[PDB]
RNA sequence: AGCUGUAAGUAAGCUAUGAUCCAGAGAUUUCCGAAUGGGGGAACCCAAUAUCUUUUAUAGGAUAUUACUUUUCAGUGAAUACAUAGCUGAUUAGAGGUAGACGCAGAGAACUGAAACAUCUUAGUACCUGCAGGAAGAGAAAGAAAAUUCGAUUCCCUGAGUAGCGGCGAGCGAAACGGGAAGAGCCCAAACCAACAAGCUUGCUUGUUGGGGUUGUAGGACUCCGAUAUGGUAGUCUGUUAGUAUAGUUGAAGGAUUUGGAAAAUUCCGCUAAAGAGGGUGAAAGCCCCGUAGACGAAAUGCUGACAACACCUAGGAGGAUCCUGAGUACGGCGGAACACGAGAAAUUCCGUCGGAAUCCGCGGGGACCAUCCCGCAAGGCUAAAUACUCCCUAGUGACCGAU
RNA sequence: GUAUGAGUAGCGAAAGACAGGUGAGAAUCCUGUCCACCGUAUGACUAAGGUUUCCUGGGGAAGGCUCGUCCGCCCAGGGUUAGUCGGGACCUAAGCCGAGGCCGAUAGGCGUAGGCGAUGGACAACAGGUUGAUAUUCCUGUACCAGUUGUUUUUGUUUGA
RNA sequence: CUUCUAGUGAGAAAACAACUGCCCGUACCGUAAACCGACACAGGUAGUCGAGGAGAGUAUCCUAAGGUGAGCGAGCGAAC
């Protein structure tokens, strides 16, 4: 299962900035340590070290028809490189 | 379909498994960046991986 | 104590009338005694009633 | 059902007596089937992507199967369709002097 | 022959190489929860040991196992020698839930009635707890009777608001006979007989196996002869068949006219019925649609029969010298409970404490107790049916409700 | 459900004025100027507690004791980065659970060994900058703790290593 | 944490160089319009910092840094 840690990349006004210092942002599935994501990226993209960062998120609400329901959790992943690029987006 | 899976040995089984895995990863990424005209393949790959796995199961006991 | 190891005597309850049958509740415990006795050859300590001591 | 997509049809009831046509779409699961030139309806379409304008359009509306016969084509009339055991399928077989559809 | 739920919409597709859908068998099943490696504020954190992985290595990842108690077995063991606690390892079973129902017990109230209230009733009900089953509890006479007898248990009608009990007050309230539903009877202990082991008293005592035997008309052992048959099942998950439950298939007969937006309405003239029950369609249909009466149908799985095979069980007659026939049991005093029966003249049944029988010329009972008579053999077990309930599924019905 | 009381009582302490914007619409929104109030606090940081109210762009049906272009309201998008900071992979106090165990009609009560338990103990990072929102976390510079590999300096596991 | 021995038990120190460092909290309000009081409520809320002139002083009067002008008004100037 060391390929379904990373889920997809975050594309935001903020994230787009970090693209200008070799810093990328993915959604990592919950229950994954840092080192796991290190391994996953290195083994999926031919890139390197410069320790990752990680987060957590709360849910929110929504009101459609008297229907109050939350949304999923999250876990961002903000990765830093040393020498190579990702011309993948 | 279904029958072509039964022809290949366990090696080719795991091969096609990893290949479908990679394809799923690429479909996932190209979803988030406004692409993928034919999104109805995101079913096919998961279902094919399912079929390969079960057919593998029935052979190994 | 609770029971007898050999037979099955155990505490219970019944009323208590007095010269005008005003009924209340009581306890009747069975006489019991702690004694050291053989079991399988291993001497135990257990409750045995004073009626199975003959 | 006894009615397929492409199958000419006579209409028995409902302001379209004796008028025939070709079944276009088949909705089982609610027993509705739409034909040609039988159920014209005027839609006040609002300006949209399709038809940038807002013309009053004319399309057809569903009819309940209890208003629809089937056709002979061998002859050209209406048959209270029965079923026969022709070779190993069930090809509909007309009543009213033995046709085969 | 269309399809991707509710749910409109757009994009993407699938499908006569038989989709989607229905029915029967399988595969995968994250985390908490008796929760079981340890911890805990449930859906969280942190471990050990072996195997395999990623990187030069450190950290990182996955797999499997590791709770408690008991039942059997080894080893180890030692205050104390011998061995007993104990420890270790392996092995067997438990542990929570409920169908707000039905059952069996342990423990067990008050308001209320008595026009007050103490014995009484409300009531062994409500509530708590333990233990189960598809049913449970009871069941093969120490019985019921009282001439003339009948022969396991349960349930229903009648006996009957009777005989009884009751500050004889308020009230509580049977049982046998008779008529019915369903039927059904078995297995041990002992005395004896053999084999093994021990004390080998080498007296023959102990034990374990296996054999023999199950009763009131007293039976068995024991002796003596016949036969070595003849009848049974409340066992199998063993086959062979038949049926049925879970998807289905087939299934008869109408046109026109007047009102309408629409006919099934109205008026003509026809037809069908082993099918005129019902539901739907632009208003009210025997003949438009789904159906109904009929007739057919299962690759798979389950149940119920039947007969096969296997398992198990069961023999006469005659003798009465000696032996066996359930012990701190029956029963007595004392103190309480259960029987319609509140100690009353109180039999019968239990519980706690103390006292303590006989062995077939014997014992229990027939409502204090004695005598004659009559009926039975306790202190060891098992046992289908007739009865009570309905969370759930299938198909139905109702002088039952119709948004307060 | 709707009346009477009735268009009555109230509108929950504290100072505003003008000019110009904005706009269908302005005392009540924005901007400017002068004025004025608190200042051991009506100022700055934190622990609870709340649980997206934070920021960016739109809206004015309902809430706002009036108004409202405005809002802690409605709609859409987006924000919470740690070897060093607080806690876990450390220790224990009151208290609680308690293998065995000692009692008790059932249920259960109490307790040894062992554990759990911060309000306490013990322990390695500082200054400045950066955004619309985060900063001993991102960035720059200078450090520190404990380990792993590679060439770089002393041998009886006895133990003078 | 510092020591000493019992102790299984090749040859570890230190050069320097280069690397590895897990999970959870981090927005916002926080003497308040975002907490406790049904309310956009004259009440309650533990800790740190808390300036100047006089002044014993965190008292009192005016003020710095800093914040606020409080969610109905315009008139008249009777009784009470």
């Amino acid at each position: 299962e060391l390929l379904d840690v990373i889920k997809r990349p975050v594309i935001t006004e903020k994230s787009m900035l970090a693209m200008d210092e070799k810093k990328y942002t993915f959604e990592v599935d919950t229950r994954a340590n840092k080192t796991l994501v290190k391994q996953a990226v290195e083994s999926a993209f031919d890139v390197k070290v410069a320790n990752v960062n990680i987060l957590n998120v709360r849910p929110k609400f929504k009101r459609m028809g008297k229907y109050a329901g939350y949304t999923k959790k999250r876990r961002k992943a903000i990765v830093t490189l040393t020498e190579d690029s990702k011309e993948i987006q | 379909k279904v029958k072509e899976i039964r022809e290949l040995t366990t090696a080719e089984m795991l091969d096609k498994e990893k290949q479908l895995k990679e394809e799923l990863f690429n479909l996932r990424f190209q979803l988030a960046t406004g692409q993928l005209e034919n999104t109805a393949r995101i079913k096919e790959v998961r279902q094919s991986i399912a079929r390969i796995k079960t057919v593998l199961r029935e052979q190994a006991n | 104590a609770k029971v007898c190891y050999f037979t099955g005597r155990k505490t219970s309850s019944g009323n208590n009338r007095s010269h005008a049958m005003n009924s209340t509740k009581r306890t009747v415990k069975p006489n019991l005694q702690k004694v050291r006795v053989l079991i399988d050859g291993k001497p135990k300590k257990v409750w045995v009633s004073a009626r199975a001591l003959k | 059902m006894f009615v397929k997509k492409g199958d000419k049809v006579k209409v028995i009831t409902g302001k379209d007596k004796n008028k025939e046509g070709v079944v276009l779409a088949a909705f089982p699961k609610q027993d509705k089937v739409i034909v040609e030139g039988v159920n014209v309806v005027k839609k006040h379409q609002k300006p949209n992507q399709a038809a940038p304008q807002g013309g009053i359009l004319e399309v057809e509306a569903p009819i309940h199967v209890s208003n629809v016969m089937v056709i002979d084509p061998s002859n050209g009339e209406a048959t209270k369709v029965a079923f026969k055991e022709v070779d190993g399928k069930k090809v509909r077989v007309s009543k009213k002097t033995g046709e085969v559809l």
